[PDB]
RNA sequence: GACCGAUAGUGAACCAGUACCGUGAGGGAAAGGUGAAAAGCACCCCGGAAGGGGAGUGAAAGAGAUCCUGAAACCGUGUGCCUACAAGUAGUCAGAGCCCGUUAACGGGUGAUGGCGUGCCUUUUGUAGAAUGAACCGGCGAGUUACGAUCUCGUGCAAGGUU
RNA sequence: UAUCCUUGGGAGUCAGACUGCGAGUGAUAAGAUCCGUAGUCGAAAGGGAAACAGCCCAGACCGCCAGCUAAGGUCCCAAAG
RNA sequence: AACAGUGGUAGGAGAGCGUUCUAAGGGCUGUGAAGCCAGACCGGAAGGACUGGUGGAGCGCUUAGAAGUGAGAAUGCCGGU
């Protein structure tokens, strides 16, 4: 018996193309050039899933540092005082406070500032 | 037995190893012949001794 | 094959100078018309087992038929005619609403002329028994004569 | 508003709020108490020494699901390597009550 | 002396922007109404500047 | 509304595209003036099909010819014809005697 | 899931004198605030900074022999179109631009960097045309 | 017929060893499908015609003579969002605004702006590679079969197994 | 601390590169060549070394908007004195 | 359950997905098959469903079996653009 293979190839390639929407022209219109971007998008995505953890950390830290500098402190000195106290909350929480409830941030910073002395 | 409940004795049957049918198989692009050489060619080899 | 296919022969274009690819014939597998690489070729899928095994097989399936009680013994099949109405009436009386196999010893031609126009029914002598017919026909009818024959040759 | 530590992570919470967290042993209508609690917030304040005593946080489940899919695809460019792999991270949907 | 690359649809269209036709400088035929080129003769009126040929 | 089509006419489509990109979305009378006065090969064809359209409207729909507008108007590349020019040195060059399907749709205000 | 600002901004206007200051150590703060790192509501992609005014740019200071030996090179896109200007004559003729150069250099690059540069407004002397914005003074931490 | 089903299968499902190429021997194609049935479009209009729009036939005319379906490349029309101080293998992650509203779930389309990021294959000590190959889309296209040997697994029988 | 030996089936490989150390040839020149030895690459992504196969740190099932560290760093580009 | 582990070229081993055909058994289909187009569905992957549209007559499911069994590249062949 003989086997053509008419539907499978089309179906698979179309699946890829539906994944490749929004890409610039030929990279959504054509199979193979799109494939080699989709794949590349997969590696980029893996990478970025792990860069998020690295980026938001920075952002939180900058926010905390600004708030501590207006409170009269540095980030490093602050977090040292906090770990020395037991206030191991985390940086995301601290940032959310420093934006929304800055009085609580001040409470915590004053605790650490006191326990640095 | 019945034709619509057939099954073999385990270990009697196996699937054959096809090659040149992708890399997920682990036998793509070379069929396990490795890279270039007299053993990698069509009719490629030497007499046994 | 590329040899069996008609034509080919000449190098369609010189090896070099053209921008085109090296090609040796218009009938190699790359081409539209083309010769097939390996493909099929006539052969026989037949093989033979040993005798002990095959007789064990038929014994086994008969044992299974007698187990699940899709077996019927029926002495003295006798038809004044060779008709199918009578046979179907018999099968109805025996509550045989499906495929079926029928066995004799010496080829009751009346029974063979009948019973063939029925789709699901087949007829055979004791010498002509298979495993496949047995399995496939879901239920078995035998004359005790044929029983003695099969059990004495087995 | 309170803070809690649940899944090796932390959450800021207000009462009556809906949250999605890591998987738990609940059964889709049960209740839960978070006790690894700290920073009761919102009012008269209480901060964890590491953790504030008692002051638990009750809640109840509404779903025990598995989130939207992602197809991590990984290929070393040459070398003929691929890994295609799906993932539905389980999760648990919760509604809060009674910060303490 | 040849295209190192194939030209994309986008640049093809960006080139073909200016490749277009302006309309004519059009006027009516005051004699029998229909339109006409400026400073030129109404083919149907057969008239120009209030004068028939 | 109303429609007219000129299917399988030997002319290149881009040229027709130009000529109707002029008039897309205009009153029929001024459009006819455009086509009468512009010096291109495709204007007679296009005014022909347009005139057929307005005729279809007036005859089969009675839609007040003067009160009409080109709702849409487009061209579709139809079946080419293949030819060959004997260039130098025994080489030939493929020639694409193009073909176009002109389509016009007319409505009221 | 924190906040990421957008059109929820209040850009104040700050003023800085430079009577005895080193432009580098000064600029490293003014650029930080032009970027908004002195705020809790910082985001990297929104320009949360704050407008800045600088006065008495001529009256900056330097260390060492920079006025004689520090050289601002600048090339056209013409051959041998290299040009050089010492920090001294830059200070005399136009200190606005040399401050702008330093700060531009230590700002981020891209549209956002340029747009936060656009908040800067440097002025020789002590004139400050931007009275209307009701600015305030910013002393330097350094 | 555990043979093909119009790039397959005879080279050839059709007026093919034809057309066509070659002085010549010789080489050597392409090209199937209306409908159950012509009932194949009376008649009206546009138009010089072609080709259309109506009407009518028909279950169907989006079936109308390349006449079942009819994809993709390619070509265009319209429009929701974005875009004319911006450099970026063209995406990814974060993300505002705007527009929608699903196989109803931490939904969808766009995406200002920020961050990270030198294509695929081959061959190489090593290639983003200024080394090779591919214009693109579609189809076809490469480790098989016979016989024999050997190893493993399985089954049957066993100092006897087998034709 | 668990990998070692035998028998049998199946392979691929026999163009290697740099770095550190010890040697040769060289001009104690070569990103040179040829040897030994250890590592890395090859066949290994990630962080730093601006970028940067072979250097420093360290080894990727997958996810998380959690945390502690290595190398290297903390005035701004760019997180941190 | 506990513990430990899960980078990977050549290459070895094992698990499977899918295509055509056949046998049997059980089914779908003019109240609309296959095929084609959409869709925000499911699965660890190959992949598989559901709904709607087109189309207008054949096709799945289960267990087994046999193969012209899966294409992104050959300055590949043919056709189209």
């Amino acid at each position: 018996p003989r086997v053509k293979g008419g539907t499978v190839t089309r179906k698979r390639r179309k699946k890829v193309l539906k994944l490749a929407k929004g890409y610039f022209g030929s990279k959504h219109t054509l199979y193979k050039v799109a494939n080699q971007q989709v794949m590349k998008s997969g590696n980029y995505a893996f990478r970025d899933r792990r860069q998020k953890k690295r980026d938001f950390r920075k952002l939180w830290i900058t926010r905390i540092n600004a708030a501590a500098r207006m409170n009269g402190l540095s980030y490093s000195r602050l977090m040292h005082g906090l770990k020395l106290s037991g206030i191991e909350v985390n940086r995301k929480m601290l940032a959310d406070l420093a934006v929304n409830d800055l009085t609580a941030f001040n409470q915590l910073a004053d605790a650490a500032k006191a326990q640095l002395n | 037995m019945k034709l619509h409940e057939l099954k073999p004795s385990e270990g009697s049957r196996k699937t054959r190893n096809r090659v040149g049918r992708g890399i997920g198989s682990g036998n793509g692009k070379t069929a396990g012949k490795g890279h270039k050489g007299q053993n990698a060619r069509s009719g490629g080899g030497v007499r046994p001794g | 094959n590329r040899s069996e296919v008609r034509g080919g022969g000449r190098k369609p274009w010189r090896q070099k100078g053209t921008g085109r690819a090296r090609q040796g014939s218009i009938r190699s597998p790359q081409w539209r018309g083309g010769g097939v690489v390996f493909g099929p070729t006539p052969r026989s899928y037949s093989y033979k087992l040993p005798k002990k095994v095959r007789r064990l097989a038929i014994k086994s399936v008969l044992s299974s038929k007698v187990i699940d009680n899709n077996i019927i013994v029926l002495e003295d099949l006798t038809l004044d005619t060779a008709k199918t109405k009578e046979m179907a009436a018999i099968l109805k009386g025996l509550s045989v609403e499906k495929k079926a196999l029928i066995v004799t010893a010496d080829a009751n031609e009346a029974v063979a002329l009948s019973a063939r126009n029925i789709p699901g029914v087949t007829v055979v002598e004791a010498n002509g028994i298979n495993v496949l017919d047995v399995v496939n026909h879901e239920k078995l009818l035998i004359t005790k004569a044929a029983v003695e024959k099969v059990e004495e040759v087995l | 508003y309170a803070i809690i530590k649940t899944g090796g992570k932390q959450i800021k919470v207000e009462e009556g709020q809906t949250v999605y967290i890591e998987k738990l042993a609940a059964e889709a209508g049960e209740t839960v108490t978070f006790e690894d609690v700290l920073f009761v917030g919102g009012d008269n304040v209480k901060v964890g020494n590491p953790t504030v005593e008692g002051a638990t946080v009750t809640a109840k489940v509404e779903k025990q699901g598995r989130a939207k899919k992602i197809t991590v695809f990984r290929y070393k460019p040459k070398k003929n390597v691929h890994k295609k792999q799906g993932h539905r991270q389980p999760y648990t949907k919760v509604t809060i009550e009674k910060i303490n | 002396a040849v295209p190192f690359r194939r030209t994309s649809k986008m640049k093809k269209r960006l080139r073909r922007t200016h490749f277009k036709l302006n309309v004519p400088g059009m006027t009516e035929c005051p004699s029998c109404g229909e339109m006409k080129l400026s400073h030129r003769v109404c083919k149907a009126c057969g008239s120009y500047n209030g004068k028939d040929i | 509304q109303a429609k007219a089509v000129a299917r399988t006419v030997r002319i290149a489509p881009r040229k027709a595209r130009l000529v109707m990109d002029l008039i897309r979305g205009k009153q029929v009378g001024e459009a006819v003036s455009i086509l009468n006065l512009t010096p291109r090969a495709a204007s007679p064809i296009i005014e022909k099909v347009l005139k057929s359209a307005i005729a279809n409207a007036e005859h089969n729909y009675e839609m007040d010819a003067n009160n009409l507008v080109i709702s849409q108007a487009f061209v579709d590349e139809g079946p080419t014809l293949k030819r060959f020019r004997p260039r130098a040195m025994g080489r030939a060059s493929q020639i694409n005697k193009r073909t176009s399907h002109i389509t016009i749709v007319v409505s009221e205000k | 899931t924190p906040m990421a600002n957008a059109s929820t901004i209040e850009r104040k206007w700050l003023v800085v004198d430079a009577a005895g200051k080193t432009l580098g150590r000064l600029s490293s703060e003014v650029a930080a605030i032009l970027r908004g790192k002195h705020k809790p509501t910082y985001t990297p992609h929104v320009d949360t900074g704050d407008h800045v005014i600088i006065i008495n740019a001529e009256k900056i200071e330097l260390t060492g022999k920079k006025l004689t030996d520090k050289i601002y090179y600048r090339h056209t896109q013409h051959p041998g179109g290299l040009k050089s200007r010492t920090a001294l004559e830059m200070r005399t003729n136009y200190p606005e631009k040399m401050l702008e150069l330093a700060i531009k250099g230590m700002l981020p690059k891209g549209s956002l960097g340029r747009q936060m540069f656009k908040k800067l407004n440097v002025y020789r002397g002590s004139e400050h045309p931007h009275e209307a914005q009701k600015p305030e003074v910013y002393e330097l931490r350094g």
